């Protein structure tokens, strides 16, 4: 699954994303 | 089998491309043709000039033209009505994360 | 009857941005502040 | 004195297909010797005409024919019958049909506006509940028939 992590947009717009479970050089900066 | 055309006409500013705003199109018509498109090209107004006899290239007067060519994709647009019936925003979604 | 008139520019056609438009109602249908996808 | 204008072909080479068309007029040539575009025995013109004359039994008297050939290909759709329609009662509960939507409940005078496209108006849940008249253009609601 994907995730997506988000402050709350009266807050602000930007994102995080978790990959769950997957081996994070293989998702295809903060990795 | 069937051709749709829809359209709006904006008023703006001296901009150099499209603006920022939103505004949606209503539709023109509908007609029934069955007709294979694949090609399309544009049609422009020339003036005859008067002042030489021939039909050439030197023989039509013109002004400035140019326009904007994009294509349609298969996309899902989540829209915002009014409560007069008027499509005031929209978001398309696999654009991006927040999305 | 018709006219030879292309003359042969070595410019390429420029690139802008369609930052939101071509957005149309795809439907006779009425809606009054129904978010609808 | 005779209507000399009304010409029939008498001589083919072979039965025509199904609606095809043939009005060329080279001289037929029925034996076999060739006939090098002149008359003569087994080499005949292949047109007659109807003399038609007024005092002609019934069965020789020239009728007009008209043959309709209805045809349908693979496209969306074309011509067809005419539509027709009633009278749209109000506040009752009755079995309504706006040219497609189909249904049943009590119709009432609105006070919406529709954008001068739109034909018909639904819920949250997605239920017609508004309509325009097609004839009249004036939007009405749509309650259901009273039940419990
Ligand atoms: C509509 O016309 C196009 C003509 O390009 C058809 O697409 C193919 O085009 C290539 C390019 O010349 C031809 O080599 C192919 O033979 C065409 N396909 C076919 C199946 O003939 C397209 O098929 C046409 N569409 C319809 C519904 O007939
Ligand atoms: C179709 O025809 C009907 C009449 O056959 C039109 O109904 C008229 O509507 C106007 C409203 O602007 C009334 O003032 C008239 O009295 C109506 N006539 C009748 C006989 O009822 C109807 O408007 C026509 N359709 C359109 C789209 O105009
Ligand atoms: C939400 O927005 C309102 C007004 O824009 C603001 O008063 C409120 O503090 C915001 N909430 C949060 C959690 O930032
Ligand atoms: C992801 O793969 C690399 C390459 O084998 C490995 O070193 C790493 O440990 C893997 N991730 C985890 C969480 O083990
Ligand atoms: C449309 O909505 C606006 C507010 O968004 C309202 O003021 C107006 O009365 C509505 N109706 C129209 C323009 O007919
Ligand atoms: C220009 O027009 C002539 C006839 O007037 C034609 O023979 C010629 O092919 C045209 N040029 C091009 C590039 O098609």
């Amino acid at each position: 699954g994907v995730s997506v992590i988000t402050p709350g947009t009266n807050t602000s717009n930007q994102v995080a994303v978790l990959y769950q479970d997957v081996n994070c050089t293989e998702v295809p900066s903060n990795v | 089998g069937y051709f749709k055309i829809y359209s709006k006409h904006t008023p703006i500013n001296l901009v150099r491309d499209l603006p920022q705003g939103f505004s949606a199109l209503e539709p023109l018509v509908d007609l029934p043709i069955g007709i294979n498109i694949t090609r399309f090209q544009t049609l422009l107004a020339l003036h005859r000039s008067y002042l030489t006899p021939g039909d050439s290239s030197s023989g039509w007067t013109a002004g400035a033209a140019a326009y904007y060519v994009g294509y349609l994709q298969p996309r899902t647009f989540l829209l915002k009505y009014n409560e007069n019936g008027t499509i005031t925003d929209a978001v398309d979604c696999a654009l991006d994360p927040l999305s | 009857q018709c006219v030879n008139l292309t003359t042969r520019t070595q410019l390429p056609p420029a690139y802008t941005n369609s930052f939101t438009r071509g957005v149309y109602y795809p439907d006779k249908v009425f809606r009054s502040s129904v978010l609808h996808s | 004195g005779g209507n000399y204008n009304y010409l029939y072909r008498l001589f083919r080479k072979s039965n025509l297909k199904p609606f095809e068309r043939d009005i060329s007029t080279e001289i037929y040539q029925a034996g076999s010797t060739p006939c090098n575009g002149v008359e003569g025995f087994n080499c005949y013109f292949p047109l007659q005409s109807y003399g038609f004359q007024p005092t002609n039994g019934v069965g020789y008297q020239p009728y007009r024919v008209v043959v309709l050939s209805f045809e349908l290909l693979h496209a969306p759709a074309t011509v067809c019958g005419p539509k027709k329609s009633t009278n749209l009662v109000k506040n009752k509960c009755v079995n309504f049909n706006f040219n497609g939507l189909t249904g049943t409940g009590v119709l009432t005078e609105s006070n919406k506006k529709f954008l001068p496209f739109q034909q018909f108006g639904r819920d949250i849940a997605d239920t017609t509940d508004a309509v325009r008249d097609p004839q009249t253009l004036e939007i009405l609601d749509i309650t259901p028939c009273s039940f419990g």
